């Protein structure tokens, strides 16, 4: 009968695949593509030239991350698709090999990062409508799906249709204010830090401190210590002193296996336990030209929103995406915000002589178990609804108007 | 019918006369500076359109103006397959118009590609090498389409082999 | 100047640029940005032999700004930093600019209309209780553009860095209830310009680079005359894409952002501001004036301040007024519009007309005491 | 070919100091640079930077030593050397579109600005305001005015235009100037009367010049044509069409010879004879001017162009 | 943004050039008075050092910041010597000979921050701040030498020598002119 | 909605010379009658068709003598007719007009073409 629409979330770290109406994605796969590298013998003078069926000799996902004779490429960068040649191939095997959905009769929900240039929406619709032959497509704003995932999962009676959603994927962090289900797009701010920058900062810091990690596995170990040993610290200068004095308890051994010799190797894990995710609060570490802490940006977003909605937003700050999963992350963000807002009120008592005391503001930062796939889940619930088939761009629309139907966006 | 050398030479001598552009601030808005061939808002600054064609299907239209010239050209889609392959080639060239500084992002209606040269391009770029690029495009375009037709035929044959050989 | 030999300085204390000089001048003697900065060390920018003093102000604080953290001491018409602003005046009357013995001078100041009263109070305070001027007068920015134009009636569209005002004046009578603010002006367009270039992939995100994008804006932006034409032209052809070199020689390409940013004056919802654009706000101001003043006001729309300088603003503004008059007064009687006499006074000297008005008024008034506040009362 | 590349970018105008020791140029921006002939090599000595948009014409008054500039910002400014630094004077130009050309009058009491506003502004000093004020020539000019030249009597002004027609106008400013003598163009010459109209109908008229006797105007057009109207044949006009690209600027060098230049990037001589009334291609970029000997008997002339740089010829 | 800034700018404390002559709790000879509180400017620098080197923008509040920054620049230099030292005894002897070398002073060429420090004009300025900066160096090196060497083996410890590469906002007190 | 308001706005001689074989004069005979002034459209299409008959029926080796017989006025007229025939393609016509172009260009140069582009009264 009626076949479920497909949901594809083209993350910068992990693409997430499945069909509408499921509580989980059917596949989580790293958004990389392995291509045959032997062309590099000729390709010394110019980029690899394809002939025959050589461009079908590629692998994606876990089939591609450690193959011995293929060069892994990472097509997506800051959420944007940077090499459409490789992404177009990546889509082919996603649809036909993994999902095994014939595109001709499945609607697609395909996610977008809020920073996406209009030109890149034209290309993505053009590939889905014209390289494939999708009957209808909907480019959906990741942040709204993340909020709805929390809305539909969280306890009844606290299902507020308003919140500030912080989405930190692997590429970029977005802070999106929502009121009554409408995105206040004017007030969006972007923080140019995410999982990659945390990984690279650990990767650099290990390569200063701990030579002996083989370069091929330098990225693997930086990723592993990040996900397993790192935490958001309470106070930086004091933490260094804690590590210097009680190093016997704070320094942790990590043991790795050599990809080639299969000898074991081991390292101390140290300051890069709390350094790393600290770059959210001190972006100047990883990024030369950004300096506002996340707990500063979030308040500037809310305090630009209409005066009525500001108080509702502080009650429902939603964390989303895997880079928000560090231990104690939300606890510190709340503390920094609370220290910022209560002082803002206290000033307005003195500038009013204490004749009236303002009601406090209840900064609350909320977290939920979907966070590895929350955007996808929010899409799969949307795509189950009958309204989705009314909202989608129908293929006939792309016949009457070109790619230009996908110029627009929430901003 | 007509050979390629006369056709290109007639185009070159025509286009060589049309690139005598000048800087010219517009009369219709306070101090905007815009190519008259595209805004067309005053008509004593537009030159007479001229056309050069070697047969009933391959034609070059030159539309001059005091500060800009638009060159729009059509190429023979001799086969059903060539219409598809030519459209894609033009689309992917036109998709990069910020790099081809003299290229429009959409064709002129009824032409396959269309260039727009401003006075600024004739001042910054070598004017004579812009003509040579239009001519070099016009020489090579059908050789390039022929190569695509062959390369698609080759792929179809190899894919057919990879199925049948398994039985 | 005075018969007492006292000079009469005119000092338009703008939120962007201080514009300064003497009575009777056809030009401001000095233009420099109302800017204050402190030295900062950065890892990226090199350090050299150009010494940065512990405080820098004005032109120097903008020219050296890469080594500085900079503040504007004044925002949206309001003094934020009574310390830094005193340093800005200390620079304005100091050796670098008007090297004046302030106790030998009369001064003419400007205030934006509808400003909060504690602002004027603190200004009048310091001009006696710190600089001790021989006399002080505060002049309204609306009438000064009329003096610079030589008129006695009009509606002033004053559009600075900080805020935009519409102010009718009829035969020298003020109509103060008709004064309308619009919360869009040149600083908001520059913040909006940043937010568009970030979408193209360029990050600026520093106080130093706030001034860099201003110089982009002034050089490259223009108000589109027929916004459907501008979007068609950008969609059809590459012509708009024009390249700018940052101070470090990075090259950036600026496209449709050239007109999408100034368009905030005509579709304020492109910024967060709820309201209507300068054209409709002006029209609704004149359609609130007393019935027979209205037909004079359409013949004397006067533009003032630097944010009016966008190429095509007078043409665009006059078209929007004709469209509204046909829609709302003539009720669609297209032929009747040919009688509608509308003039927008768009003199090339437009930017400084608030200052040139003060120069004219001070030149008229210099010996005519009973005008300046005096004896430090 | 004496040559020097000041800039790579188009030298959009130039004007020469009284003794040719200094040259004023636009470096393709809204600033004017003055260079002094520091021996064999040029050195920049001043940078006049008051304009708010690209300067489109410069002229330098040789007796009074004043520089007038106009631009697409709709400003004009008269620059006077106050001690050591050039300072501007306002022109109340009153035009609603770009200025395109400026020329001082031979008596330097007045100057004219051609513009996109379909008018010629005639400017003269108004000393009670310390600014310059305009009267507008207007009636038959249907499009923008591209180039101007003054009759040596400082009253008759010849103008070329995008509506294909060269014209002579009587710019007699009764406020500043004694009534002129009669001329072969006519005895009437109140302000703005139309003395002459071109027969042409096709190309834009890029350049216009008077002979040093004022009895002849020549113009050059986008048709790759030269014409010469002679007042003593009672305004009979010679024509010569040519095989090369259009000509952008022209000057007389004697009463019987012209030099012109165009998109062909080299100068061309056109002679004329008063007997048959025909131009002749004696043969061989953006504008031409005479360095020495004037329009009566030039000994050196110079050229600048969009291709950049300055060139001097004998 | 906010890197750590000096706490101890008492209004009683005299200035030379643009640097504050804070008291020092040192046995080395020098012109600043003897500190007696537990914290000291050299210990501020040494306590902050690990955190402070990561920040990439630094806004000078006062002359004490121009003083404390100089210490961190010198710590980021002493670590170069003592990482090579086989023993604490070698390092301590080495460090004494390091600090007495004639490092540039404000505005003398090769000094890294000529935009931000002004040269002392006179002998009683110049000689005294040399006599001050010398004893700062002497003390600063010795206080590192007490804590960078792990007491179990006099290994110059991995956790401190890790920082040798991480120059303080890319500024070297060695000076870029060499 | 304010934003959207539109506001502020011979043949009997030609075929005689051809049938006589006076082909060089048959070119002249066509060029005597330029309908430049005509407001009528169909007169222009007629005049262009008549001259095209001469250009096509000319022998290719004799085009050099034909063009060289014209004056500079005739050469500018010949170009204005050449660029017209290119807008009515036909199997033979384009091949000969591209040859007439090269010889008219050798006589008139690029300047003759500019006078086609600048011609304000379209023939
Ligand atoms: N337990 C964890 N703690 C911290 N980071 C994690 C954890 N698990 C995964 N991550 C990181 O989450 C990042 C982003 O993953 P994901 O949210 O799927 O990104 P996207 O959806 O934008 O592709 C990855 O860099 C991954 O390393
Ligand atoms: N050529 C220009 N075009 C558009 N805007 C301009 C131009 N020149 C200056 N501006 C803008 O003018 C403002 C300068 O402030 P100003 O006009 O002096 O207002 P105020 O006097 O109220 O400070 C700045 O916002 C600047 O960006
Ligand atoms: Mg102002």
């Amino acid at each position: 009968g009626r076949l479920p629409a497909c949901v594809v979330d083209c993350g910068t770290g992990y693409t997430k695949l499945g069909y509408a109406g499921n509580t989980e994605p059917q596949f989580i796969i790293p958004s990389c593509i392995a291509i045959k590298e032997s062309a590099k013998v000729g390709d010394q003078a110019q980029r690899r030239v394809m002939k025959g069926v050589d461009d079908l000799d590629f692998f994606i996902g876990d089939e591609a991350i450690e193959k011995p004779t293929y060069a892994t490429k990472w097509p997506i960068r800051h959420g944007i698709v940077e090499d459409w040649d490789l992404m177009e191939r990546f889509m082919e095997q996603v649809i036909f090999k993994y999902l095994r959905a014939e595109p001709e009769d499945h609607y697609f929900l395909l996610t977008e990062p809020p920073l996406n240039t209009p030109e890149n929406r034209e290309y993505t619709a053009e590939i889905m409508f014209e390289s494939f032959n999708v009957p209808g497509l909907y480019i959906a704003v990741q942040a709204v799906l993340a909020l709805a995932a929390s809305w539909t999962s969280r306890q009844v009676g606290e299902r507020t249709l308003t919140g500030t959603v912080i989405d930190s994927g692997d590429g970029v962090t977005h802070v999106i204010p929502v009121a009554e289900g409408y995105v206040i797009g004017s007030c969006i701010k972007h923080i140019p830090i995410a999982g990659r920058d945390i990984t690279y900062f650990i990767q650099q810091l290990l390569r200063d401190r701990e030579v002996g990690i083989p370069p091929e596995q330098s990225l693997e170990t930086a990723k592993a210590v990040k996900e397993r040993y790192s935490y958001v610290c309470p106070d930086l200068v004091k933490e260094f002193n804690k590590y210097d004095t009680d190093g016997s308890k704070w320094i942790k051994q990590y043991t790795g296996i050599n990809a080639i010799s299969k000898k074991e190797f081991s390292i101390d894990v140290g300051y890069e336990r709390f350094l790393g995710p600290e770059i959210f609060f001190h972006p100047e570490f990883a990024n030369p030209d950004f300096t506002q802490p996340i707990s500063e940006v979030v308040d500037e977003v809310i305090q630009n929103c209409p005066i009525d909605v500001r108080r509702p937003l502080y009650k429902n700050i939603v964390l989303s995406g895997g880079s928000t999963m560090f231990r104690d992350f939300g606890r510190r963000l709340q503390r920094d915000l609370k220290r910022t807002v209560d002082a803002r009120l206290k000033l307005s008592e003195e500038l009013s002589g204490g004749r009236l005391k303002p009601k406090p503001i209840d900064v609350q930062v909320i977290t939920h178990h979907m966070q590895r796939y929350a955007v996808w889940f929010g899409g799969s619930m949307l795509a189950s609804t009958p309204e989705f088939y009314q909202v989608c761009h129908t293929k006939k629309d792309y016949e009457e108007i070109g790619p230009s139907i996908c110029r627009h966006n929430p901003v | 019918t007509a050979t390629l050398r006369p056709y290109l030479s007639a185009v070159r001598a025509t286009l060589q006369a049309a690139l005598c552009l000048e800087n010219f601030s517009s009369q219709v808005v306070e101090r905007h500076n815009k190519p008259e061939v595209e805004v067309r808002s005053s008509k004593e600054l537009l030159l007479q359109p001229v056309t050069i064609s070697r047969n009933e299907k391959e034609k070059v239209l030159i539309e001059g103006s005091i500060n800009s010239v638009r060159v729009s050209i059509a190429v023979k889609q001799a086969d059903e397959i060539e219409k598809i392959l030519c459209h894609k080639f033009m689309r992917f060239m036109m998709m990069r118009a910020e790099n081809f500084f003299i290229l429009r992002r959409k064709p002129v209606e009824g032409y396959d590609i269309s260039f727009l040269i401003t006075n600024f391009h004739t001042e910054q770029m070598y004017k004579h090498k812009l003509v040579d690029f239009v001519i070099h495009f016009m020489e090579e375009i059908d050789k390039e389409i022929s190569e695509m037709k062959l390369s698609v035929n080759a792929r179809a044959r190899i894919v057919a082999e990879e199925f049948l050989k398994n039985f | 100047m005075d018969s007492q030999g006292r000079k009469v300085v005119v000092c338009d204390n703008g939120t962007g640029f201080v514009k300064c000089g003497y009575a009777g001048s056809n030009f401001p003697e000095h233009i420099f940005p109302a800017l204050v900065g402190r030295p900062i060390i950065r890892s990226t920018t090199k350090v050299g032999n150009i010494e940065i003093k512990d405080l820098m102000v004005g032109d120097e604080a903008s020219e050296l700004r890469s080594m500085l953290e900079v503040n504007y001491p004044m925002e949206n018409g309001i003094v934020r930093n009574w310390d830094d602003m005193k340093h800005l005046w200390d620079y304005t009357f100091g050796p670098e600019k008007l090297n004046i013995d302030t106790r030998n001078c009369k001064i003419l100041l400007t205030e934006p209309p509808m400003n909060p009263t504690k602002n004027r109070e603190k200004i009048v305070e310091v001009m006696f209780e710190t600089y001790q001027f021989s006399g002080v007068y505060v002049a309204i920015q609306a009438v000064l553009t009329l003096y610079a134009q030589g008129l006695l009636t009009g509606v002033v569209v004053d559009s600075g860095d900080g805020v935009t005002h519409i102010c009718p004046v009829y035969e020298g009578f003020s109509l103060p209830h008709l004064t309308r603010r619009l919360d869009i002006a040149g600083r908001d367009i520059t913040r909006y310009l940043i937010k568009l270039l970030l979408l193209r992939g360029y990050a600026f995100n520093h106080s130093a680079d706030f001034e860099t994008v201003r110089m982009i804006k002034e050089k490259l932006c223009y108000v589109g005359y027929n916004i459907e034409q501008e979007q068609k032209l950008a969609l059809e052809t590459t012509v708009l894409v024009e390249s700018y070199t940052l101070p470090d020689g990075r090259i950036i390409k600026v496209g449709g952002e050239r007109f999408e940013a100034p368009e905030a004056l005509f579709q304020p919802h492109l910024i967060n501001v709820e309201g209507v654009g300068v054209a409709e706000l002006l029209f609704n101001t004149i359609q609130a004036a007393d019935i027979d003043t209205r037909s004079e006001f359409y013949k004397h729309i006067v533009l003032s301040g630097g944010s009016t300088m966008y190429p095509g603003l007078p043409s665009r503004l006059e078209r929007e007024l004709k469209q509204l008059y046909l829609e709302r007064v003539l009720k669609g009687d297209v032929e009747k519009l040919s009688k509608f006499k509308i003039r927008i006074e768009d003199p090339p000297r437009r930017k400084h007309m608030v200052f040139l008005g003060g120069a004219v008024l001070a030149d008229i008034m210099k010996d005519k005491d009973n005008f300046w506040m005096t004896r430090q009362e | 070919m004496a040559y020097h590349s000041f800039l790579v970018e188009p030298i959009s105008c130039h004007a020469w100091n009284k003794d040719r020791t200094q040259i004023a140029i636009c470096p393709n921006n809204h600033e004017v640079h003055i260079y002094e002939k520091s021996g064999n090599k040029w050195v920049q000595v001043h940078e006049l930077k008051e304009h708010n948009g690209q300067v489109t014409g410069i002229d330098w008054a040789p007796d009074s030593n004043r520089i007038v500039t106009c631009g697409t910002d709709r400003n004009a400014y008269v620059w006077t050397l106050k001690g050591r630094t050039w300072k501007p004077t306002l022109v109340i130009l009153r035009i609603n579109r770009a200025a395109r050309c400026v020329r001082w009058a031979p008596n330097e009491k007045k100057f004219a600005v051609g513009s996109g506003s379909r008018v010629i502004s005639i400017c003269y000093f108004e000393q009670e305001n310390d600014w310059w004020v305009c009267k507008h020539i207007k009636k038959p000019i249907r499009s923008t005015v591209l180039s101007l030249d003054w009759h040596p009597n400082s009253v008759l002004l010849a103008a070329g235009s995008c509506d294909f027609k060269c014209r002579i106008f009587s710019a007699y400013i009764k406020e500043v100037e004694e009534r002129p003598a009669p001329t072969p163009w006519g005895s009437k010459m109140p302000f703005g009367e139309l003395m002459f109209e071109s027969s042409s109908s096709c190309g834009w008229v890029h350049g216009v010049c008077f002979s040093a006797n004022g009895s002849r105007v020549a113009w050059v057009s986008h048709d790759s044509t030269v014409c010469l109207a002679d007042a003593d044949k009672k305004m009979a006009v010679a024509t010569l069409a040519s095989e090369t690209l259009p000509l952008l600027a022209v000057t007389f060098i004697t009463e019987s010879s012209l030099v012109a230049a165009g998109h062909d990037c080299f100068p061309v001589l056109f002679t004329y004879d008063s007997a048959a009334g025909k131009l002749s291609f004696g043969g061989r970029v953006s504008q031409i001017s005479v360095l020495s000997g004037g329009k009566a008997k030039c000994s050196q002339f110079c050229t600048t162009g969009m291709d950049g740089g300055m060139s001097i010829w004998d | 943004m906010p890197a750590y800034h000096s706490s101890l700018m008492d209004p009683d404390t005299k200035l030379i050039g643009n640097m504050a002559l804070l008291p020092i709790r040192s046995q080395f000879k020098g012109p600043a008075p003897r500190e007696t509180k537990d914290t000291d400017i050299v210990d501020e620098a040494i306590y902050y050092f690990k955190a402070n080197v990561f920040f990439k923008n630094y806004e000078i509040k006062n002359e004490a910041d121009r003083t404390l920054i100089y210490i961190t620049l010198y710590i980021s230099e002493c670590l170069k010597k003592l990482q090579k030292c086989n023993s604490k005894s070698q390092g301590e002897k080495e460090m004494y000979t390091l600090g007495i070398t004639n490092f540039p002073i404000p505005g003398e060429p090769g000094f890294p921050l000529n935009a931000i420090y002004a040269k002392p004009a006179n002998k009683q300025e110049d000689e005294v701040m040399r006599a001050y900066l010398q004893q700062l160096r002497q003390e600063t090196g010795l206080r590192l030498c007490e804590k960078v060497f792990d007491p179990q083996n006099d290994k110059p410890s991995k956790w401190w020598t890790c920082f040798v590469k991480r120059q303080f906002m890319n500024k070297s007190l060695s000076g870029p002119g060499q | 909605r304010f934003r959207k308001v539109d506001v502020g706005e011979d043949e009997g001689e030609v075929d005689s010379c051809l049938r006589q074989g006076n082909m060089t004069a048959a070119l002249q005979a066509a060029l005597k009658n330029p309908p430049i002034n005509t407001k009528s459209q169909a007169v222009k299409d007629r005049a262009g068709s008549i001259v095209l008959k001469v250009l096509i029926s000319f022998k290719a080796n004799d085009i050099e003598k034909a063009v060289q017989s014209l004056d500079k006025n005739g050469v500018d007229l010949l170009m204005k007719y050449i660029y017209k025939g290119f807008e009515s393609p036909s199997d033979n016509s384009s091949a000969v007009l591209l040859q007439w172009h090269e010889k008219a260009l050798a006589a008139g140069g690029v300047g003759s073409i500019v006078r086609v582009l600048t011609a304000r009264k379209t023939v």
